[PDB]
RNA sequence: CGUCGCGACCCUCGCACUUGGUCGCUUGAUGUUUCUCUUCCCGUUCG
């Protein structure tokens, strides 16, 4: 239904989304799939305990993804 | 005092309500529904979670005398993942925007 | 099956158990395919002894205060809510009115 | 379809389960939480749900250093079948 | 305690805003104040809006044997008699559930095809060789149901006077079937049944 | 070769011990029949926690998700 | 799984367990599983604690959290 | 007016964002110069119908003669009470965690009327007195400096290091 | 009226304010 | 470990639809990992 809709429309924005490991991942959404797999570009990534550290580029499976924020913007799309 | 809704509310009724919804990590997400999923995909507007650091759990113990000082992260628009909701909880009704209160 | 058994429940007074022990206390307003229930005039409840076990419950103690109807300080955390939706995931055990005629729903 | 369930109930696995509801015997039921339930039958599915008569429920609890039985009588029960762990045949 | 008077006070300032006596009502049910006081909040709810049946049609929602009672007065005091009207079949002694349904339609009526049922359909099954000639030998050696049928044939189209006949022949009503025809064979035969069995011999 | 269910299927009547994927508990019996979904019944059951015996059963059924894996018991 | 892009290049994946393995991408499946070649087992920065696994490695897809390039 | 069931219920009840800059967050309840005067066998018991959560109530312009009842509210972080024709400041009747409070222009006219400020929680963060008498006297600000030294701005002027060292001393 | 009553078919029939409390809060 | 801030030096002159750099916190508080308590003035609540 829409949660995923709203996640292709998301793609080239920065995404912000957290795994259930607790682990942070902050980046350019640059494909994303019905499962809510996504893959992020120049990836700003966290340790659950808060240790940053950086990657060009990660793909995440859907099962591990606890939530993901998405730009203000959409929430002025069509899909609502 | 607090908000009642009527019985036969389903999740589809709702929308634009600001929900609490509760997770398997014993954390809330506190957010108007825009939309929802099969799954109980959730995306919550202007979202904010909280949760209770483990310096106030003991406060949870036996002895309103009780005053737990939550966490919260602001995270703004949000897709929750089905798999991680365990229950959800109506906190407010849709409200009038602030612009409808300017006379002119 | 037995799905569209507990479909035939509505509006009557159940007990459900959650995995992580909390009891709810209801009204049961719906089913979901998925038994995901919908409950009014609620009252969840966390057992005595759970509340000293931190390690195992402080999970449960957090998501039952964090449903913010944990104003009353009752021992055993009561909270109370008019509504609730839970996931059908989460459900260990429905108990359910003694005087259901289990038969003439089942059959 | 429905002709493979009447099967399975009937020669697979349930049909244990099925035999306890039909004889009426209690089965001592072992759940994901280490609680017993010692329970009749009344009817069941393919993912083991139940419907439980008599529904004796038993558990340990821990004060300190040593273990205090519990236990609880429920008239009535539905089990949702995903914390089944075991299903044992009261002899 | 002291929260009633809050609503009081309300009711003082602006007594004809429903919506102050509505929540005041709300917070005794959630309380839950016995029926005897709840009753009285209602009456006095009614009262000060005693021109308007609304009111008192969400009071019987909550009366809801005394609802029967107060349906009763509010069909003597005209659609709330019409919502009544499932109720009103239900009690068969057909004088007391149709003189109010005439009422409603007086002062317009929707009960004038249930009622009609309750003729030939619910009434009538239970108010209906040799051994003929031997009868016939001895003798010669020697209504509500009507009512309702009359009352349906009354405003009843050309097309189902025939069936009211019919049913006005299947109550016994043979003096009203004989002055009624005095205005298809069966019909006639019917007529001609009522003035043999009357003993009306010349005009048979 | 031999897929999992033929394989299953053949210890029928044979004694297996089931490993549960939790609280180191095997199940040692008679593996009487089994599902698609490899659910299990066992007969003349042994509950063993890490090697010490629970004592005989007579018949269990086990779910089929609780399993880490059958092995046949010579 | 439109995960060509990463096949024959060297990834990083992050599994269940907080496991680590490291190795070229041989192929990938609907369920995310995936194959490694000149697969290793990562777990700290000396070269003596990381181990070489086999030849070819066959990872369950519901076990991968990520899968970071290099 | 005073307090009344119907005033508190249907009263505007809408989301700023005055505490956040970017989302509207706080449900802000408007009661302003709707001119409530209290009674206090009309008062509390019509706050009981104040909506829950709510986080800013504003009854600035009523003619309170003290901070009303509010001390079952765990969420009204803001009280606003400018105007208003408060005379004392019993801590006792803030709510739980209020951390703004606004008694801009009320009657308020000794240190003994501000002497029960001493027992507000210490979660009150933010206090504007401006334009009470009591505002003119002497050693006003160092007097409610001491008497609550956890606030960090009173009067729109921030409390600096010194002023907070120098109120705790006492 | 549903016609008239006759005594045949009758047997057949048959046999089948602010002011409550105002003043008390002005005093109470 | 991180994070909210606080307060000083370093950026900009103003009517729109993320001010920037840097230092102390010798605590201004706060969340989170890994390792091994007596006593005296006193504020405020409870039955």
């Amino acid at each position: 239904g829409i949660p995923v809709k709203l996640l292709n429309e998301a793609q080239g924005h920065i995404v912000s989304l957290e795994l259930t490991t607790g682990a942070t991942y902050r980046g350019k959404l640059v494909e994303s799939e019905d499962s809510m797999n996504v893959q992020l570009r120049d990836v700003i990534a966290t340790e659950p305990q808060g240790a940053v550290t950086h990657m060009d580029q990660i793909f995440v499976r859907g099962s591990q993804i606890k939530f993901i924020v998405v730009p203000d913007l959409l929430k002025n799309a069509p899909l609502f | 005092s607090k908000i009642q809704v009527a019985h036969s509310s389903r999740l589809a009724n709702l929308i634009d309500y600001k929900l609490r919804v509760l997770t398997q990590d014993g954390r809330v997400y506190i957010g108007q529904l825009m939309a929802f999923d099969k799954h109980m995909n959730l995306v919550l507007n202007e979202c904010i979670e909280e949760r209770v650091p483990k310096t106030q759990l003991d406060k949870l113990r036996p002895r309103t005398t009780l005053n737990i000082k939550v966490e919260k992260r602001v995270l703004g628009l949000t897709i929750l993942r089905g798999e991680q909701i365990l229950s959800t909880v109506v906190e407010d009704k849709p409200l009038l925007s602030k612009k409808e209160r300017l006379v002119r | 099956k037995l799905v569209n058994f507990l479909k035939k429940l509505r509006n009557e007074q159940v007990t459900i158990e959650l995995k992580n022990g909390t009891t709810v206390w209801g009204t049961l307003q719906s089913v979901s395919p998925q038994m995901n229930a919908i409950l009014t005039d609620v009252k969840l409840t966390l057992p005595q002894p759970r509340l000293n076990k931190l390690n195992s419950n402080g999970i449960a103690m957090a998501s039952l205060y964090l449903t913010g109807g944990q104003q009353p300080t009752a021992s055993d955390n009561i909270a109370s809510l008019q509504y609730i939706n839970i996931r059908g995931n989460t459900i260990r055990q429905i108990i359910l009115p003694d005087s259901l005629n289990l038969d003439s729903l089942l059959v | 379809l429905e002709e493979l369930e009447e099967f399975e109930f009937k020669h697979g696995p349930m049909s244990l389960i099925n035999d306890a509801m039909v004889t009426r015997t209690p089965v001592i039921i072992s759940l994901r939480n280490n609680h017993k339930i010692i329970a009749r039958v009344k009817a069941f599915d393919r993912h083991c749900n139940m419907v439980l008569e008599n529904v004796k429920e038993l558990w340990t609890e821990k004060k300190g250093k040593n273990v205090i039985n519990r236990e609880r009588f429920i008239s009535k029960l539905f089990l949702r079948g995903d914390s089944v762990i075991v299903v044992l045949k009261t002899p | 305690n002291d929260e009633d008077v809050a609503f009081e006070y309300e009711i003082q300032k602006t007594p004809q805003n429903i919506l102050t006596w509505k929540r005041y009502i709300e917070y005794w049910k959630e309380e839950g104040r016995t029926d005897k006081q709840i009753r009285w909040l209602y009456e006095r709810f009614c009262s000060q809006f005693v021109t308007d049946t609304s009111i008192w049609e969400d009071y019987i929602r909550w009366e809801s044997s005394r609802i029967f009672w107060l349906f009763q007065r509010c069909l003597k005091s005209d659609r709330i008699c019409l919502s009544y009207l499932e109720l009103a079949i239900e009690q068969y002694d057909l004088a007391m559930i149709r003189h109010a349904l005439a009422s409603s339609l007086m002062k317009m009526r929707k009960v004038w095809d249930p009622v009609i049922k309750f003729v030939e359909e619910k009434v009538l099954p239970l108010t209906q060789e040799a051994e003929l000639i031997n009868v016939l030998l001895v003798k010669g050696f020697t209504i509500w149901s009507s009512h309702i049928l009359e009352r349906y044939l009354k405003v009843a189209p050309q097309q189902k006077r025939n069936e009211s006949l019919a049913t006005l022949a299947l109550t016994r009503d043979n003096i009203t079937i004989k002055s009624v025809y005095e205005k298809p064979f069966e019909l006639n035969f019917n007529y001609l049944a009522s003035l043999e069995k009357l003993g009306l011999d010349n005009q048979y | 070769p031999v897929n999992p269910k033929p394989f299953l299927k053949g210890l029928v009547n044979h004694r297996v011990g089931v490993k549960l994927k939790f609280n180191s508990t095997e199940y040692r019996g008679t593996l009487v029949s089994t599902d698609n979904y490899f659910n299990l019944q066992l007969n003349e059951a042994e509950e063993f926690v890490a090697g010490v015996s629970h004592g005989t059963l007579g018949e269990i059924f086990i779910r089929c998700n609780n399993v880490l894996y059958i092995r046949e018991l010579p | 799984p439109e995960l060509k892009k990463y096949m024959d290049k060297k990834i990083l994946l992050n599994i269940n367990g907080s496991r680590k393995v490291a190795g070229i991408l041989r192929g990938y499946d609907i369920f995310l599983n995936v194959v490694l070649d000149d697969a290793m087992e990562i777990n700290g920065e000396d070269p003596a604690n990381n181990h070489q696994l086999g030849l070819q490695t066959v990872i369950r897809g519901n076990s991968i959290i990520s899968l970071e390039a290099l | 007016m005073k307090f009344t069931p119907s005033i508190v219920i249907d009263a505007p009840q809408y989301y700023v964002d005055h505490f956040n800059g970017k989302y509207n967050v706080d449900k802000c309840v408007i009661l302003r110069d709707l001119q409530l005067e209290t009674d206090s066998e009309s008062m509390p018991s019509s706050l009981k119908h104040l909506t829950k959560p709510t986080h800013i109530l504003d009854l600035t312009n009523n003619d309170l003669i003290m901070i009303p009842d509010l001390s079952r509210r765990d969420d009204i972080h803001t009280l606003l009470l400018g105007r208003n024709n408060i005379v004392e400041v019993d801590g006792r009747l803030l709510p739980m965690n209020v951390q703004n409070l606004t008694l801009s222009n009320n009657s308020i006219r000794r240190f003994e009327d501000l002497q029960r400020l001493r027992r507000a929680p210490r979660t009150l963060k933010n206090l504007t007195l401006i334009g009470n008498q009591v505002c003119h006297l002497a050693n006003y600000r160092e007097h409610v400096l001491r008497l609550v030294p956890h606030l960090e701005t009173l009067d729109f002027q921030n409390v600096t290091a010194e002023e907070r060292k120098s109120a705790m001393s006492f | 009226y549903h016609g008239k009553v006759t005594a045949a078919l009758t047997e057949f029939e048959a046999n089948w304010t602010l002011a409550d409390m105002e003043h008390w809060l002005v005093q109470r």
